Order: C-alpha cells, then structure tokens, then sequence
DNA sequence: GGGACAGCGCGTACGTGCGTTTAAGCGGTGCTAGAGCTGTCTACGACCAATTGAGCGGCCTCGGCACCGGGATTCTCCAGGG
DNA sequence: CCTGGAGAATCCCGGTGCCGAGGCCGCTCAATTGGTCGTAGACAGCTCTAGCACCGCTTAAACGCACGTACGCGCTGTCCCC
C-alpha cells in the first residue's frame, strides 16, 4: 500500500494540530460577504469594521466547537462512533439554543 | 460566460471548514447531512446575533458597526466574548 | 410626400448601447430584430395590463397594472430587476418635475 | 397651473425629467389607440419604458459580451442569439421565436462522437 | 463520360420541380444545421412533405391579411402576423 | 483521401452552426411560395421581403424540428432518424394539428 | 398559528394506485418504480408554474382566497386552458 | 446489403405493504347580518406639453489598402498494425 | 509514413474623411377640454360561532403483477468502387 495514513488515524494527527493551536477555522472574505447579507434582510445601508466581523467570527468558532464538543457525547451515547444532525438536533434542544 | 447574481455566501463554508471544527471535538467522521445543517445552525446563530448587533447600531445613530455592539449582543445572549475588549 | 412616419425603435436602442459600451456597433440589419423585439413585447405587457383591467373591472391603467404585467412575463431575476427599474423611475418622476 | 414664468415652451421631456432613454410621450400618444383601456394613468407609461430599457440595455450588452469572444465590434444576430440561448431566464422567453439572419448554439451529443455512447474527448469545451 | 448518359434534365420549371428543387444535398445542410449524423433515405420525401405543410399553413393566412387590405403585393409584415399566431414569431422583418 | 463514413458530418456540424446563411436555394423557393399562393388567390404580387421572411421561418422550423427527432433518435439506439422520429416528434411538438 | 414557517416538510404523499390509473388512463401498461418519484416531480413543477400566475392575480385584487375565475386567467395565459370553471 | 455485436424488452414461482368501506365525534370554510369609510369617476380655468411642417450648415456610412489572424501542404506524433 | 487540422508571410474585410442634397429633431403659440385632489351614497365581501350526519385515513394481509436475470436471433450500423 503507498503508504497511506488511515482514514479513522488522519483525524488524530488533525487533532493534535488543533488541540495544540489557537485559530479561526472558517474563511475571512466568505465569512464577510455573508455577515453583509445578511444585514439586507433587517437593516439595508450599513457598514462593518474588520473588528466586528472577526468577533463575530470567534463566536462561531466557540458555537460550532461547543456544538461538536458535546455532541461527540451524544454519538458516544448512542454507540456509533459518528456524530449525526440527529445528535445535533437533540444537543440544540437540550442546550436551549433550538429555541 | 458570467453566472448569476451571486455565489459562496453561504456555500463558502465547504466541507473542510467543517471538518476541521469536527476535528476540534475530537470526531472521526461525519454523515454527509451535516454539512447542509452546519450551514443552517450557523445562519440561526448569526441572525440572532446580527438583529441585536444592528439594533444597538440603529440607536447609536450611525451605519457602522463596531465590536462594542458585537459584544454587548453577545454578553446578553449567554455567548459573552472578553475578546476585542478596549 | 414620403413623410409616414414608421415607429423604430432604432435610434433608442443605439443610443442605449452606446451609453453602456461607447465602442461597440450595431449593424444595420440588427437593428430590425431589436425594433421588432420591443414592439412584441410591448405588445405582450400592453396586452396583459389591459387584460388585468377586465378582469377587475377597472377603466384605468397605472403602474400597478405594469408592475402585474412584469412579474406575469418576466421570470424570477429578470421581474425583479425589471421591478425595480420601474419603481425608480415613477417615483423619480414625481420628483423630477 | 399659475405656471406663467421664464419659460412656457419646452422646460423638459416627460422622459428626460427622470433621464429616462426612451421617450415616454411616444408610448402615451399612441396608447389609446390600441383599445387595451380607456383613462391611462401616468404611472403605466413611466413603468413601461423602464422595464423595456432594463430588457434592451441586458440585451445589448450581452450582445457585445458574444461580440467580443467573436473578434467583432458589431453586433451581428448571431451575438443576439447566443446571448438568448445562455440564460434559463431568458430562455423561456423567445422560446420557439425565429431570429433573421440569426444562427444556432453549436450543440453536439455524445453518441456523435467517435467513440460510442462517450463524449471524453481532450480540453474541448462543451 | 460524354453527353447526359442518363438522368440529364433540359427541361427547368414549366409546371414541375417547385417542390422536387429541395435536393438531398439540401436536406442534408438542414439536417446538419440542426445536428445529425446519419439519414435514412426516406427522410428526403418526408422532409418536403413537412416542409410543404409548414409553408401552408402560414401562407393561407397570408392572403388572407393582403385581400383584406385591398392589395396585390405580399409583404413581410403579413407573413410575419401568421407566424406570430402560430407561436414562431419571427424578427428582423419589422421595418 | 478517402473519408469513412461519418468522418465529415462531425465536421459540417461545426461549420453550420457557427455560420449565417440560408441552406434552401432561392430560385426554387419563390416559385414554390408563388404556386402554393396561387391556388388560394389567382391575381397575386409577392415583395422580396416576404420570399426571405417565408424561408427563414420555414428553415428554422425544420432546424428546430431536425434537434428534436435527433433527440428522438438518440431515445431509441440508431444514430439514424428514421420518418418513425419525424412523425413522433410531430405528434409532441403538437404540429400535428 | 402561523407556527409552521419552512416548507422542508412534504405533505405530497401522491397515491401509487392513482398514478396507476392515471398512466392506465392514458394507455400505460407496465409501470417502473423510477417513474412514481418524477410523475409527482412533473406534477409539482406545473403547480408551480401554473400557481404563479395566481398568486399575482390575487394580490393584484387584494384577495385572500382564489377564486376559480382567477384560475381560468392563469390557466389561459399558460396553454392550457378550462371550460365550466370561469368565464 | 451481407455476419458479430450488447442490452433489454416478455413471462415464471414467491415475498412485502399499502389501498377503498364501516360507525362515529369535534371541528372548518363559505353565506349572510350589519355600517363607516376608502376607491371612482363628474365639472372648472389660464395656461403646459408634445405634435405638424420648413431653411441652413456640419456631420455619419459602403468603397479601396496597408497590417495581423484564418484557409492550404508537409512533416511531427496518438490512433491499431507488428 | 500519411491522415486532417493548426502556425507565420501574401491577400480580403472593418475603418477613417469630405462634399451639396432635402427631409428629421429640437422650440413656439394657439384653444376647448381633461386627469388628479376633495365629497357621495348605496351595497359587497372578510372575521368569528352553530347543526348533524358525511368523509376521508389509518392496519386487519398470502393470492397474482411486473423488474431484475439468462438465451436467441434480428434488425441495423460501418467500410469499399461508379
């Protein structure tokens, strides 16, 4: 075989790249023509300062990893080593932020 | 030639993206129904956000938003940044 | 006397593609096909406002009837921008004077 | 009304008031003789001669758009055309409408190929 | 090789080849205009039948607009009426 | 040389596409519009305006039908069209009526 | 009320039976599992367009419910039109 | 025309579940039953367009000729032969 | 190796310039009326509660109606000269 890492291995050497870095991992400019977009719908002719985008970035960074962190716990619950919406949809319920 | 109004607003969150905020809760692997989710709980989460951030600009007065509105959205939502502080 | 008069749309639509693109020409041969597309379709929006008027027993046309026209012809982008267009210059007119 | 002033000729175009490029006079001195309606009122002819400005302007600059990839500075029907037949949008409009000295998108199918029911082939666009 | 040696025609109109001058080469440019890659042989008769019943139709409404007018001459703008009705509105021909 | 079989058609498919032109020859098309006319009207004039007007629209309608029944022959297995494609695609197209 | 908001949940749970009788009223014989998916497909794709033409009658007349009349309108302007339900 | 050439068009014997009636029990969506106002089209009065023709002068288009890119042969390599 | 399409030097298409023509787009007043802004009086449709037997909807299931599989030719595709 050409040496190739395992699919279930490669997440470990990902793990200890995150698990030891501090960093945002959601793309800046994608990020920013969203939070633009989504102005429109409530409030059209704004602006927004650089510092305001990332900080709202750094919210969902904490939200999603939050999110994965305790549904990992879910999946562990429910015997499968995947994590499923079905998961997510439960950790969004109990956690509040469903509704 | 040229496709349609736009494009990767809300796409631009591709399946790296996340992956590696999967890798940051210490999964494996994923269905593929997340990455359609993910999107949907990011655009809930961020609207909730963003009528308040807005809010506090409209009573300021200006078309400007500033990380002091962030923050005070996000203090009142139970999601409090100690970030970008003065 | 040579004088009847034939409604071309000709010298409009040149003057609107020069605006947009000063280096761009337009055969003259070209210029029937865009003269027939207007007439057809204001044929087409004329004949769908004057349909809505029946229908709602109404015996005047305005902007809303258009506006009604425009989205039953044009589809989801082309309406809305059309829309838009429309809205802009009734409201420009009542302003510009 | 009480408008006795400096000018009492021609202040502006009912088009040019708003900077419109077609003339709306035009469209208003002959609406009435297509019997579509009695008592037209001003909004109709201000919006019918935007929406068909937006609809000529998207169309010539498409036009030049095709003219451009072809090398020429005139806008032939085979611009228009292709123009037309590149849009879901604007495909449903003019769909069975015949375009003098116009021209047809070079289609092709797979099975047309030489290699059978396979249309691989090398960088070929389309 | 010399002279007609079969199949020559001398004889151009006089009540015949209005229809029959649609030859196969004709057909084919047509064919492959749309895009083909093979005819069958009986394809040539049926396309002047089809072809026939197109020009037909429209036709007959256009003398029917000329007569109307009190008029001899037929001009693109009544062909171009019947066109419409029938969906294949056709530009250019406008003015 | 010699060009097997199918070897030039792709060739004329990417030749008439990109051209303008008629493919119907002139001189027999007008004595076909004048004759077809003459029965329904006997004392008759024709411009040239409407000779060119009838052919495009004739041309374009065997064109448009041509990429139909090639559609109706690539349903079935025979890159051949058959009149089986023509007469179907009559029938859907609703020209059959 | 107003509490259901996305359209993600489908309720065009069509009837095989009736696509059935629909196909065997038009001369089909031999129906394929394939087929079911798209002829609701079909069906909903010329809702679609035909409704669009309705709902822009009905907020042209400030209405709340369409009226069969409003229907002939949309239907006549696509092809396809009904006799006995309008005029 | 004349052989090989690849599936898919019938019909088996057998599982899998959704289909149209039958009692019965809490609701739905139009029609009235009323009024108070918006829309909607009638009269006025000194004028505003935009239409209809006319003299002058300065401007726009097919013609030809230089280029540089597209049509032709003659070798270079991707197509079934050794 | 030719096949049959593609590249750099000669040759064909789009450009610029100048003349008098005689109608077009640009103002320019005349005259009766005519739409938008205010009121008019009349009835129509939109929301919420009532009566009493219908209607749609789900499981109770075991005989027959078709897509998957193997066979068999039988039609069509392509290569070769006048």
């Amino acid at each position: 075989k050409p040496h190739r890492y395992r699919p279930g291995t490669v997440a470990l050497r990902e793990i200890r790249r995150y698990q030891k870095s501090t960093e945002l991992l959601i793309r800046k400019l994608p990020f920013q023509r969203l939070v633009r977009e989504i102005a429109q719908d409530f409030k059209t002719d704004l602006r927004f300062q650089s510092s305001a985008v990332m900080a709202l970035q750094e919210a969902s960074e904490a939200y999603l990893v939050a999110l994965f962190e305790d549904t990992n716990l879910c999946a562990i619950h429910a015997k499968r080593v995947t994590i499923m919406p079905k998961d997510i949809q439960l950790a969004r319920r109990i956690r509040g932020e469903r509704a | 030639r040229h496709r349609k109004v736009l494009r990767d607003n809300i796409q631009g969150i591709t399946k790296p993206a996340i992956r590696r905020l999967a890798r940051r809760g210490g999964v494996k692997r994923i269905s593929g129904l997340i990455y359609e989710e993910t999107r949907g709980v990011l655009k809930v989460f961020l609207e909730n956000v963003i009528r308040d951030a807005v809010t506090y600009t409209e009573h300021a007065k200006r078309k400007t938003v500033t990380a002091m509105d962030v923050v005070y959205a996000l203090k009142r939502q139970g999601r409090t940044l100690y970030g970008f502080g003065g | 006397r040579r004088k009847s008069r034939k409604e071309s749309y000709a010298i409009y639509v040149y003057k609107v593609l020069k605006q947009v693109h000063p280096d761009t020409g337009i055969s003259s041969k070209a210029m029937s096909i865009m003269n027939s597309f207007v007439n057809d379709v204001f044929e087409r929006i004329a004949g769908e406002a004057s349909r809505l008027a029946h229908y709602n027993k109404r015996s005047t046309i305005t902007s809303r009837e258009i506006q009604t026209a425009v989205r039953l012809l044009l589809p989801g982008e082309l309406a809305k921008h059309a829309v838009s267009e429309g809205t802009k210059a009734v409201t420009k007119y009542t302003s510009a004077k | 009304g009480k408008q006795g002033g400096k000018t009492r000729a021609k202040a502006k175009t009912r088009s040019s008031r708003a900077g419109l490029q077609f003339p709306v006079g035009r469209v208003h001195r002959l609406l009435r003789k297509g019997n579509y309606a009695e008592r037209v009122g001003a909004g109709a002819p201000v919006y019918l001669a935007a929406v068909l400005e937006y609809l000529t302007a998207e169309i010539l600059e498409l036009a030049g758009n095709a003219a451009r990839d072809n090398k020429k500075t005139r806008i032939i029907p085979r611009h228009l055309q292709l123009a037309v037949r590149n849009d879901e949008e604007l495909n449903k409009l003019l769909g069975r409408v015949t375009i003098a000295q116009g021209g047809v998108l070079p289609n092709i199918q797979s099975v047309l190929l030489p290699k059978k029911t396979e249309s691989s082939k090398s960088a070929k666009s389309k």
